[PDB]
């Protein structure tokens, strides 16, 4: 499970962009404050090969 | 001597930072936090190191590359820009990866 993959973000990336950012995704109407909940979620995954 | 670059430029989004100590110049991308009103006095993503008279300077990022280019030259009047035509030429281009839509200058 060390490998990871993005799920969300704001917009596309454009060619060669870098994103290392890993605060919480706002996904919606609730203002998160750096904590989850709902339409509040960490933006990273794993394939857990 | 120097520019920032960068979006949110303090910790959550990376950063670039330029700087010339008077025998180098310094490069680097970082996760930086910048001072409250940043000066030279006398996280670790990318590095590279290297009133008379006008300098002339242009900076551009395309694609996730950032390219700089100069010209310095000779002035009569210091009160505003000669009028005339000089080109500017390329210094430097550093495959920075970051967008970039903030910039601060440096004394």
């Amino acid at each position: 499970y060390n490998y990871l993959f993005r799920l969300f973000r704001k917009s596309n990336l454009k060619p060669f962009e870098r994103d290392i950012s890993t605060e919480i995704y706002q996904a919606g109407s609730t203002p998160c404050n750096g904590v989850e909940g709902f339409n509040c979620y960490f933006p990273l995954q794993s394939y857990g090969f | 001597r120097g520019w920032i670059f960068g979006t949110t430029l303090d910790s959550k989004t990376q950063s670039l930072l330029i700087v010339n100590n008077a025998t180098n110049v310094v490069i680097k991308v970082c996760e930086f936090q910048f001072c409250n009103d940043p000066f030279l006095g006398v996280n670790c993503t990318f590095e590279y190191v290297s009133f008379k008279n006008l300098r002339e300077f242009v900076f551009k990022n395309i694609d996730g590359y950032f390219k700089i280019y100069s010209k310095h030259t000779p002035i009569n009047l210091v009160r505003d820009l000669p009028q005339g035509f000089s080109a500017l030429e390329p210094l430097v281009d550093l495959p920075i990866g970051i967008n970039i839509t903030r910039f601060q200058t440096l004394l």
